[PDB]
RNA sequence: GUAGG
């Protein structure tokens, strides 16, 4: 229990039996025995008790071998994390990540093949530890193949750049991906990163950039008033013409409910047939519009 | 007194350490007859060395041209 | 510039079979005029080359190539 | 307003403030920039 | 899914801290990050009830170590009386029998101090056994596993803060009072002082409704979205408060743990994840309250909610007691003489 | 950072 919890997991790793060849595949051995020892176990006809203890003990035996190799081989998943650390993810959340992905490659592994676990395993540690990168690295979340988007035309840039020795042309770029330029900004776009409002923006006092920047859901004042004012003043003008036309329009608009009323949807509560209700509806249009009940309406907009 | 010349040739210094050592992870990780001067080294760390400096460096400011006196003081 | 690139000694393998020498920089004129520079944002800088010089005694043979590090404010 | 009293939060009174829970890192959708579900900023 | 305990009230002063458990801050700090073992409980009245049958079974079994490890010794002597007579009688060269006999005594010291090793391991494990006692720190795990081994359903044992909260949930702080009101009525020195400062912290929760147990939170709360705002910015940029990614952080270990917790996983990798959650917690409350803080992009460590409400640019010192106001202006000064 | 208070 110490700083730096990396010191401490690598302290926990220990000392542990690296396995020669004879070593793991007669483990692996042992570890097809246990399988075997389970799936008998498991079939739901009977078997006699003391059989059955004798296999989930080789079961168990086959459990410890997992576990053998599981910690003979951190040390190979500590390197292949610091293989991808520094970018964006922690280094022993990487060493974490492979070691699932070492788990996956143990329950997938057998002797079977003539060759050694850590060449096998290699592919899933870096499957497990780039699938992580691209789920859980950025603050946006972007999806598998838009990381490999990216990160391709990335580095296909910087060989354009190391090659040419300058910036490559757009169009270049492009037709490198083959792609459309379209495709090309968009995913260029798409790949960036946020910076963090709690940043020192010049001095101390001046301390975050958040500070700096307004926002938008804000209410001002001033046009909210403005805004109070111009439904006095409408409502006080619909008031000036007579009450079932104010209503009528008002319903048409929706000045008492967000919703307005289409014609018809008007012609059911006050009785009024659907044209009736547009031949009055039109009829305070042309009673609006006239230079009277307009002056004050124009200088709101 | 670390003249410009000098801080600059620092940070080349940390990004020509920052090339070391990717080249030599690439060289243990890559083939022989297959590596090439050109090919092995990134130039990434050089660039973003001497760019970071420019940028975001308090010793890299803004020039006062209030007069000539400010220039050079 | 000479100095910290001849400070860094050819890169070694754990076999020590191959190594990089860096021996001549040089520099080219800059692209963009001063005024042309301040005018449309471009840090004003030179290209910069150097001859990287493979050798591995395996192979016993020497392969220059120059290359070019970036662009220098 | 007449006194702040503070004290110990129990896991219980942490549940009856919450409306829910988060299950994913999830913040924001790339393309459509809009809440993802049942993560950090979920409607 | 594994319980953590929250920073503050440990790594601390012992006023916070208390001394609620009387052990030292480094058994804490070894225990909760996961390093070394508790005694959470011991049914001590059950081993104490039926210590003459397991005194003989250990009785017999040092009886017949005795027996095989003199019949051992008894094959050694013949081993090596056979090698040296039958060397001699061959006669190979001038002194074969001289230097079978020396490998063979060479071999009865090897085999003597495996029989001491293992004597030893026998004794020692015998009187930890003998040595029980809740709240008891097992630091060599290997030593703890031995324990489980040679004797389960008596004692039960823990790591973490899960072993914390057991003992907690089990905690009778009256008796813990009463007896510490006792010491003080009748004691000197430091200890006198320490129980002094316990009595308080103790006495505090008694009277206090509350119950101990929320030292062990098990549910973190979270900042409603707006508070740490992912506001859009022009550009196709965007802001985000840290807190953001110490959330991300923490869910993503708590998923992970889940996801080992659900399969069939080792101790060592579980109990490494568990660690890991209560580090993401750890720094979300408190970033750099211990070792280095979590950096994040690297140029600067993150944001913590107890960083926001501290200090000169804290929320209380800078935006409780000094507001910026509408209607309000600023202007050099100068000199009206008539005014 | 750098100037004024
Ligand atoms: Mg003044």
């Amino acid at each position: 229990a110490t700083a730096d919890p990396v010191k401490d997991y690598l302290k926990q790793i220990g000392k542990v039996p690296l396995l020669n060849a004879e070593q793991e595949v007669e483990l692996a051995k042992r570890i097809e025995a246990g399988l075997f020892a389970e799936d008998k176990l498991a079939n739901s006809d009977k078997l006699a008790p003391k059989l059955k203890r004798e296999l989930e003990i080789i079961a168990e035996d086959g459990r410890r071998a997992k576990n053998h190799l599981l910690e003979a081989n951190l040390r190979l998943v500590v390197s292949l994390a610091k293989r991808y650390t520094g970018r964006g993810m922690l280094f022993l959340d990487l060493i974490q990540e492979g070691n699932l992905g070492l788990i996956r490659a143990v329950e997938k592994f057998d002797y079977t093949k003539g060759y050694k676990f850590s060449t096998y395993a290699t592919w899933w540690i870096r499957q497990a530890i780039t699938r992580a990168m691209a789920d859980q690295a950025r603050t946006i979340r972007i999806p598998v193949h838009m990381v490999e988007v990216i990160n391709k035309l990335a580095r296909v840039q910087r060989q354009m750049l190391q090659d040419l020795g300058r910036e490559p042309t757009p169009e270049e770029l492009a037709k490198e991906l083959d792609m459309t330029p379209e495709k090309v900004i968009e995913v260029q776009k798409y790949g960036r990163e946020p910076i963090s409002l709690h940043t020192p923006l010049g001095e101390d006092g001046d301390s975050e950039f958040g500070d700096l920047i307004e926002d938008s859901e804000a209410v001002v004042p001033a046009d909210a008033v403005s805004f109070t004012l111009l439904q006095e003043q409408l409502h006080s003008v619909l008031d000036t013409l007579s009450e079932r036309e104010a209503g009528v329009v008002s319903m048409r608009f929706g000045l008492t409910d967000g919703q307005p009323k289409t014609l018809d949807e008007i012609g059911k509560v006050y009785g009024v047939t659907r044209e009736r209700i547009r031949q009055i509806e039109s009829k305070t249009m042309s009673k609006l519009r006239h230079p009277s009940r307009s002056q004050v309406l124009r200088d709101y907009l | 007194i670390r003249n410009v010349g000098e801080l600059i040739q620092n940070q080349v210094r940390t990004g020509l350490a920052r090339m070391e050592r990717v080249v030599r992870e690439r060289m243990t990780t890559q083939d022989v007859e297959a590596i090439t001067p050109q090919t092995l080294i990134n130039i990434r760390p050089v660039v973003a060395s001497i760019k970071e400096f420019f940028g975001t460096s308090q010793l890299s400011q803004f020039m006062d041209q209030n007069n000539p006196l400010s220039g050079l003081t | 510039l000479e100095e910290i690139f001849e400070e860094i000694s050819p890169i070694e393998d754990f076999s020590g079979s191959m190594s990089l020498t860096f021996r001549d920089h040089r520099f080219e004129p800059p692209k963009n005029s001063i005024d042309e520079c301040k005018d449309r944002d471009f840090t004003y800088a030179a290209p910069l080359f150097v001859t990287a010089e493979f050798t591995n005694n395996e192979t016993g043979e020497i392969k220059s190539q120059t290359v070019f590090m970036g662009d220098f404010p | 307003f007449d006194e702040l009293r503070i004290g110990l939060a129990t896991a219980d009174d942490i549940r009856q403030w919450s409306h829910g829970e988060v299950k994913k890192p999830e913040t924001i959708n790339y393309r459509t920039l809009k809440p993802e579900k049942d993560g950090l900023f979920c409607e | 899914a594994a319980p953590v305990t929250h920073i503050w009230y440990f790594k601390g002063v012992p006023s916070r801290l208390g001394y609620l458990l009387d052990l030292a801050p480094k058994d804490l700090e070894k225990v909760i990050y996961f390093a070394a073992y508790m005694i959470t409980f011991v049914d001590e009245e059950r081993r104490t009830r039926d210590l003459p049958s397991l005194e003989a079974h250990v009785s017999v079994e040092r009886q017949q170590i005795e027996q095989r490890r003199d019949s051992d010794l008894e094959a050694r002597a013949k081993k090596l009386e056979t090698d040296l007579a039958e060397l001699e009688a061959e006669g190979a060269k001038a002194d074969v029998r001289r230097k079978v006999r020396e490998g063979a005594e060479r071999e009865m010291k090897q085999l003597r101090d495996r029989a001491q090793r293992e004597i030893d391991r026998l004794d020692e494990v015998w009187n930890r056994f003998k040595n029980l006692k809740v709240q008891d720190l097992e630091g060599d795990e290997l030593l703890y596993r031995e324990l489980r081994d040679r004797f389960g359903t008596y004692f039960d044992g823990s790591m973490g803060a899960a072993a914390l909260q057991k003992r907690l949930e089990s905690f009778d702080l009256d008796e813990e009072a009463e007896r510490l009101r006792e010491i003080i009525r009748t004691g000197k020195g430091q200890k006198k002082t320490r129980a002094l400062k316990r009595l308080k912290v103790v006495s505090a929760f008694l009277q206090t409704s509350n119950s101990p147990k929320g030292m062990v939170l098990d549910c973190v709360p979270v900042i409603p979205p707006d508070l740490r705002p992912m506001v859009q910015l022009d550009g196709g940029r965007f802001a985000t408060s840290d807190l953001n990614d110490l959330y991300r952080r923490v869910i993503n270990r708590n998923n992970r743990l889940k996801r080992l917790l659900d399969l069939g996983a080792p101790e060592i990798i579980v109990n490494n994840e568990k660690r890991m959650l209560q580090e993401a917690v750890d720094a979300l409350f408190d970033n750099g309250r211990r070792g280095r803080p979590v950096t994040g992009p690297g140029n600067r460590p993150l944001k913590s909610l107890s960083d926001m409400l501290k200090g000169k640019q804290g929320r209380f010192r800078q935006n409780l007691l000094g507001k910026r106001v509408d209607y309000s202006a600023r202007s050099v000064i100068v000199v009206g003489p008539q005014l």
